[PDB]
RNA sequence: UGUAAUCCCCUUGGCGGUU
């Protein structure tokens, strides 16, 4: 569909970052909270993006 | 009684399942952080599915 | 007049209960 599902949109060029409501953090004990799995995966993705940008230039 | 009754001693044993350890009710209470639905468990004042 | 307090993980695994 030209308006809604264009074929080139199947390739990701910009990634949407969900709000913390989607990936809430949990207090494992009285002092230390754990990052959610999605938060760690997004951190890894962003590190890889930074690495690619640094290497390219 | 018009009917005679079978009558005698028998060995009975009390099992761990008592009603006061199973009765549970909930009007409102804690909810999960991710889904904002009632938590699971009688010990946590949870809801029924 | 000295005026009292409001908050709870998650994942996992096991063992069970009623069919």
């Amino acid at each position: 569909n030209e308006d809604y599902a264009r074929p080139e949109w199947m390739i990701i060029t910009v990634l949407p970052v969900p709000p913390p409501q989607v990936r809430p953090s949990i207090a494992m004990d009285e002092t230390t909270q754990g990052q959610d799995d999605l938060t760690h995966k997004l951190s890894d993705i962003l590190k890889a993006n930074i690495n690619v940008q640094k290497l390219e230039m | 009684l018009m009917a005679q009754v079978f009558f005698g001693p028998t060995y009975y044993q009390r099992l761990r399942h008592m009603v006061d350890d199973k009765i549970h009710a909930r009007a409102r209470g804690p909810v999960q952080v991710l889904t904002r639905q009632p938590v699971e468990g009688r010990s946590r004042d949870g809801g029924l599915r």
